[PDB]
């Protein structure tokens, strides 16, 4: 597994951002992933996963009602729609597969990650 | 250009050390043919697989396994020579072996500065998987038996420290029935024929699911199990649900 985050950048408080997690092989299909953020000095947390068909999903509390994590397996790509962005959401986006399936929440638990992408959500 | 004669082989354009393809041989002065085994020349020890090509390794001879060396690897040793090797392990690839005061490599059960390893007697190769040895079930790694719940032909045995049950030998797989097993910070449910289970299984109740690779249980938050997400509670749980 190869994943590429793209769709990240700049945004005022109060906007939107979907960003993608593509990978190249069709083998994606078969797994949970998940998006993590790492801001600056901090450690890597969860923010969603969704399971290898799309019909399942778990969020972190703090961005249940505003982010939507969905995929297209048929585009071996997974989405995060970003909506009402506030300044604590600023980090580096990474999307990651777990091979193994346990314990979703756990970065250690995660053994293909992508480059990540930056998010930096502005004010007013 | 060399030929085989009734499982002998001679080469053509001969005796001695022959250097062919990159490969060493040595073809007995006397009848021409080509060393295989163990072969002594010189007072020196060297060791030629069935088709003739000299080895580096560990390999058998009448004074038991002895280790045949890369050049200067011991005094100015000569490349494939039996070397003096005394006292300590030797690494070879992934392979382990225990060479003793005589520079012969152990085999079959040892105990080196108070721990007990396994090499196999036919290639004194530290002892890795599952083995029957005198009718008692041991899963080795390194040489080490292991403790801990291990697959085998018959499926997950219990491979219990020593004296667990009825004096069982460390690592020796023990009868152990209808009982959970708490262990490694890990939870295990073993059936009747002291087997650990695996898959969806409701106990006393609660429903749990045992990693089939493991026979864990998923314990201790989010699992997706059959393409969906269920949570796991601390004690292997299932809570009420599906995400």
């Amino acid at each position: 597994v190869k994943l590429e985050e793209s769709g990240g950048g700049l945004v005022q408080a109060g906007g939107s951002l979907r960003l993608s997690c593509a990978a190249s092989e069709r083998t994606f299909s078969r797994y949970p992933v998940a998006w993590f953020r790492q801001a600056p000095g901090a450690e890597r947390e969860f923010v969603a996963v969704i399971s290898s068909t799309g019909t399942s999903t778990y969020y972190a509390d703090s961005v249940k009602g505003r982010f939507t994590i969905s995929r297209d397996n048929a585009k071996v790509t997974v989405y995060l729609q970003m909506n009402n962005l506030k300044r604590e959401d600023t980090a580096v986006y990474f999307c990651a597969v777990n091979s193994q399936r346990t314990r979703l929440q756990d970065p250690n638990e995660y053994d293909y990650w992508g480059q990540g992408t930056q998010v930096t959500v502005s004010s007013h | 250009g060399m030929r085989t004669i009734d499982g002998k082989k001679y080469y053509f354009n001969a005796t001695g050390w022959q250097t062919i393809d990159g490969k060493k041989y040595y073809f007995n002065t006397n009848t021409s043919i080509a060393s295989t085994g163990y072969t002594i020349i010189n007072d020196k020890h060297f060791y030629f697989n069935t088709d003739g090509i000299m080895q580096i390794g560990v390999f058998k001879g009448p004074d038991g396994f002895e280790y045949f060396a890369p050049a200067n690897t011991d005094a100015n040793n000569i490349e494939g020579q039996a070397i003096r090797y005394q006292n300590r392990f030797l690494y070879l690839h992934d392979n382990i072996y225990y060479f003793g005061n005589n520079s012969k490599a152990a085999t079959g059960w040892v105990t080196i500065d108070g721990r007990r390893y396994y090499f196999e007697p036919n290639t004194a190769i530290g002892a890795n998987g599952y083995k029957i040895i005198d009718n008692k079930n041991f899963y080795f790694r390194n040489g080490l038996p292991q403790i801990g719940v291990f697959k085998g032909p018959n499926g997950f045995e219990y491979f219990a420290p020593a004296n667990t049950d009825a004096n069982n030998i460390d690592g020796q797989a023990i009868r152990y029935q209808n009982r959970f097993l708490h262990l490694l910070g890990n939870i295990y449910y073993f059936g009747n024929n002291s087997k650990a289970v695996t898959g969806w299984q409701t106990i006393n109740g609660n429903m749990y699911y045992f990693m089939p690779d493991t026979a864990m249980a998923a314990a201790g938050g989010l699992f997706e199990i059959d393409g969906v997400i269920y949570f796991f509670g601390v004690d292997g749980v299932k809570a009420p649900g599906i995400y």
